[PDB]
């Protein structure tokens, strides 16, 4: 139930327009995971330059969201998880030898200075972008900060300490039936579908790589427990997918969704590893594929919570992101990047471009027709019951 | 190296790398009233009905600079009105005094705690002194 | 870059004060209503059993 | 003590569900 | 002594009666709301107007007609969400006393309810501390 | 030392007593505080 | 059954109008207070009947006289009264 199709200029639709609400907090990209990790927050104020340059700023109202409080992070992690992050420091780390092996800590996520008040940042915009939304003031509410989507109720996992989008669909089901949750990173969205998998109420839907990889989670047959079967939604890909296969498999499935789970509160994390030339992911796409994502996201008109992720070459990270914020005001930018205080990690011509290698594709026509048949068969127990009059969500 | 320096550094780390506990956190003295939020002393300020101005946060005290005093708080809070704000030592010192001058006899401060606490949930009930 | 962040520091003061105000209106509506109930409880001569 | 065991389909509605003694006694104590 | 069950028994009676208060007041507001639905409709589509526009004058001579026209159906609303709200709370704490009694007798027992000593698995925990404390000792 | 028992809960009864009883212009002084803090918030 | 329920309720509500008009008196206007027969009910006689139906048929037409005569002692009694038979007929109405 694919067909293949070419890679058509992405283009802003003029019927509807957001009111774009963007946060940006000038501590972020002051923390540091360590010498050779490959996680660098300064990417997001990156991605703040060239919003500033391009005098993108203009149309949109940037604001400081507080930081999120010991008990609001505790909505869903544990006590003592929390409490080993608010009293860990890489001073004394030889005293919590214990709680470092028990919560996961030490390799793949250690401990740095400032770790709580980074995850504070994260978790803040979140939920301060989930309540304004509820308020009725913003259609859109970008914070690039968060997206931390790999971390345990209880456990650090895979470069995430605390699991903000979990806080942010907390908050906007306060005033909201159902929400979906869009995860296009190049790993599995494990943390956000382990937390609501016996639910029906949010409806999480992952885009990633199936393989030796990593998480190791999300097959096409791990579809919900409980009362949550069908609301699980898993696409797992192979090598070298580029922009046209891309589209043409990532269209289908949000449309069916749409007119079938009917949500009325879209989050979309917007993970840059499934970039080409990325240092950990492996897909092929450019920043024109990566971006029709979130044009098609938005052409729907309900509202969208769109936050940041993974993406471990910062360079195109920022300019994706600066691009994707660029679409959500309805405006194509401009391919000649403006002077900025970054004017180098733009080599070799200094454009707004991300471009793709020439690595070989190894998706075809017959495992995708597969995949999305199986999956458009698993989405149709997930309606509502005929008499439950709604409010045109 | 040379016996001194070596317990010097010591003491350093042994006073500045510690199991953040709860239990250490440095708490202030009762006694003294700046250390109250600045809420607290205008709410004082405010029930005993006093005669001082409210106090500078800590925002328009170091907005106080040849540079900062051509902004809108200083040119508001320093020509001639009535308003002036002024610094927390000043109304902290104040709210003390009135503590320590003024004075209670208990027969009446117990009674009108446990009515207080066994009421903290009601919305109707009564106010001591409002 | 001075001039953008200028205008975000103006935007940032606007959204803080109208939110004060907004929840304190709230916040004196609420515990308005709550008096009342508060009030009529004490008007009931017999109560339910259960 | 007259229990009056007779037909009942439902049992019989329960007894509806001052003392500042320990209080004054922290107190006393502090 | 025996146990005769009373949480369950209770608490079956609580579930069985917990539907049927709710509906009556539902339909209550739905009898409310048969009133405001010539009036909500052109008030928002007026009120969203007057907020994106010499007649403007007549516009709010006309959304003040239609507010005070709509005042009183919105005093009827919660008054009867908050004689709902007594109700529903009078029926939890019922059901929370039975459920508290329940699990403070036996009849669920506190072996099937807070699981086993020891737990086939578990072993890998044990490993794991018994070094990080041996090598502490070492 | 019961007395000073006695005392207190005699004290702690005529607050409540005289709450009671002047409960009805206990009641227009919250009422008219709240008119005024929604009229000036305005 | 959803007969006897539903017009249990609705005197309920009538006798707790009426006690709350007694409540808030002087110890004198209590003692010469008589309400005439019908008490605002446009169909009054549902109320007796209730009342019968709760007491007795023997039983109740002293006491629907003896709050005809005495409606500020003897409809605090006869209101706590009604509120045990609502919940009761209920919970034999699920029970059946
Ligand atoms: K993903
Ligand atoms: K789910
Ligand atoms: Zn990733």
């Amino acid at each position: 139930v694919y067909e293949a199709t070419p890679f058509d200029p992405i283009t802003v639709k003029p019927s509807d327009k957001r009111r774009v609400a963007y946060f940006y907090d000038a501590d972020v990209g002051n923390y540091a995971y360590g010498a050779g990790h490959p996680m660098k927050p300064h990417r997001i104020r990156m991605a703040h330059s060239l919003i500033m340059n391009y005098g993108l700023y203009k149309k949109m109202e940037i604001y400081r969201a507080k930081p999120a409080t010991k008990q609001e992070m505790c909505q869903f992690h544990t006590d003592e998880y929390i409490d080993f992050l608010s009293r860990v420091t890489p001073d004394n780390l030889e005293m919590f030898k214990r709680e470092s092996v028990k919560f996961n800590v030490g390799d793949d996520c250690p401990v740095f200075d400032g770790l709580y008040e980074y995850c504070s940042i994260s978790g803040g915009g979140s939920m301060e972008g989930a309540a304004r939304l509820n308020r009725g003031k913003c259609d859109v509410a970008v914070n690039y900060a968060g997206g931390l989507h790999h971390a345990k109720k209880s456990e650090a996992s895979g470069f995430c300490y605390l699991n903000d989008i979990v806080l942010g669909i907390i908050e906007l089901l306060r005033y909201h039936p159902r929400v979906l949750y869009i995860d296009i990173d190049v790993h599995h969205g494990d943390g956000v579908e382990e937390a609501f998998y016996t639910t029906d109420r949010v409806m999480t839907c992952s885009f990633h790589k199936y393989g030796e990889f990593f998480p190791g989670t999300g097959e096409l047959r791990d579809i919900g427990v409980g009362a949550g079967k069908n609301y699980a939604v898993n696409v797992p890909l192979r090598d070298g997918i580029d922009d046209a296969t891309y589209r043409s498999v990532f269209e289908p499935v949000i449309k069916k969704i749409m007119e079938w789970y009917q949500p009325s509160a879209v989050v979309l994390q917007c993970g840059g590893d499934s970039l080409s030339g990325d240092r950990l992911g492996c897909f092929n796409l450019s920043m024109e594929g990566h971006a029709n994502c979130v044009n098609y996201v938005k052409s729907f008109g309900i509202p969208m919570m769109v936050v940041g992720g993974g993406g471990y070459t910062m360079r195109n990270v920022a300019r994706t992101w600066c691009f994707e914020t660029g679409l959500l005001n309805n405006v194509v930018l401009d391919k000649d990047l403006p002077y900025n205080e970054y004017y180098e990690y733009y080599g070799p011509d200094y454009k707004l471009s991300v471009r793709p290698s020439n690595m070989f594709n190894v998706n075809t026509p017959e495992y995708l027709d597969k995949v999305m048949t199986n999956i458009f068969a698993n989405l149709e127990n997930t309606k509502y019951a005929p008499s439950v009059q709604l409010n045109h969500t | 190296l040379t016996a001194a320096q070596q317990q010097y550094i010591k003491n350093l780390i042994e006073t500045h790398i510690t199991d953040n506990h709860p239990d250490l956190r440095p708490k202030s003295h009762p006694m003294d009233f700046e250390e109250y939020t600045d809420a607290f002393l205008r709410r004082y300020k405010d029930h005993f009905q006093l005669d001082v101005p409210d106090n500078l946060t800590l925002q328009g005290y170091l907005l106080g600079s040849k540079l900062g005093a051509k902004t809108y708080s200083y040119k508001r809070n320093t020509q001639g009105q009535h308003d002036k704000r002024i610094h927390k030592r000043d109304l902290a010192n104040v709210v003390r005094r009135h503590f320590d001058e003024h004075s209670i006899k208990e027969t009446d401060c117990i009674p009108q705690f446990i009515y207080k606490v066994k009421n903290q949930k009601k919305k109707f009930k009564m106010e001591f002194r409002g | 870059e001075t001039i953008a962040t200028r205008t975000f520091i103006h935007q940032d003061f606007h959204k803080k004060v109208t939110d004060l105000r907004a929840r304190l209106l709230n916040r004196t509506t609420q515990t308005w209503y709550d008096i009342n109930k508060e009030r009529r409880d004490m008007d009931i001569v017999i109560p339910d059993v259960n | 003590i007259p229990v009056r065991p007779e037909i009942d389909l439902d049992p019989s509605i329960v007894p509806v569900v001052i003392s500042l003694n320990e209080e004054v006694t922290f107190f006393e104590k502090a | 002594p025996a146990n005769l069950f009373p949480g369950l028994n209770d608490i079956t009676d609580v579930l069985e009666e917990f539907p049927l208060a709710t509906s009556r007041y539902l339909t209550l507001l739905h009898e409310i709301d048969a009133k405001c639905v010539h009036s909500m409709p052109n008030l928002n589509e007026r009120i969203d107007k007057f907020l994106k526009k010499q007649t403007q004058v007549r516009l709010l001579n006309n959304i003040n007609k239609i507010y005070e026209e709509l005042m009183p159906s919105l005093e009827e609303k919660m008054h009867v969400s908050s004689i709902m709200l007594d109700n529903l709370d009078r029926l939890t704490s019922r059901l929370e006393l039975a459920y508290e009694v329940a699990i403070k007798n036996t009849e669920i027992p506190r072996g099937l309810r807070l699981g086993v000593d020891n737990h086939p698995a578990m072993h890998l925990h044990h490993e794991l501390m018994e070094k990080i404390e041996s090598k502490s000792n070492s | 030392k019961d007395k000073r028992r006695f005392n207190i809960e005699s004290k702690v009864n005529k607050i409540y007593q005289n709450f009671y009883s002047e409960r009805d212009n206990q009641y227009k002084d919250r009422l008219t505080a709240l008119q005024t803090d929604l009229t000036s918030l305005h | 059954y959803d007969f006897y329920i539903e017009s249990n309720l609705r005197t309920i509500q009538c006798l707790e109008t009426i006690v709350n008009k007694i409540e808030n008196m002087t110890e004198n206007e209590k003692a010469n207070f008589k309400l005439p027969p019908g008490l605002g009910h446009t169909s009054m006689t549902i109320y007796k009947k209730v009342i019968r139906k709760v007491y007795d048929k023997e039983r109740g037409f002293e006491i629907i006289d003896a709050l005809h005569e005495h409606p500020a002692v003897t409809a605090p009694v006869v209101l706590k009264r009604l509120k045990q038979k609502d919940e009761e007929w209920r919970r034999a109405q699920r029970e059946w």
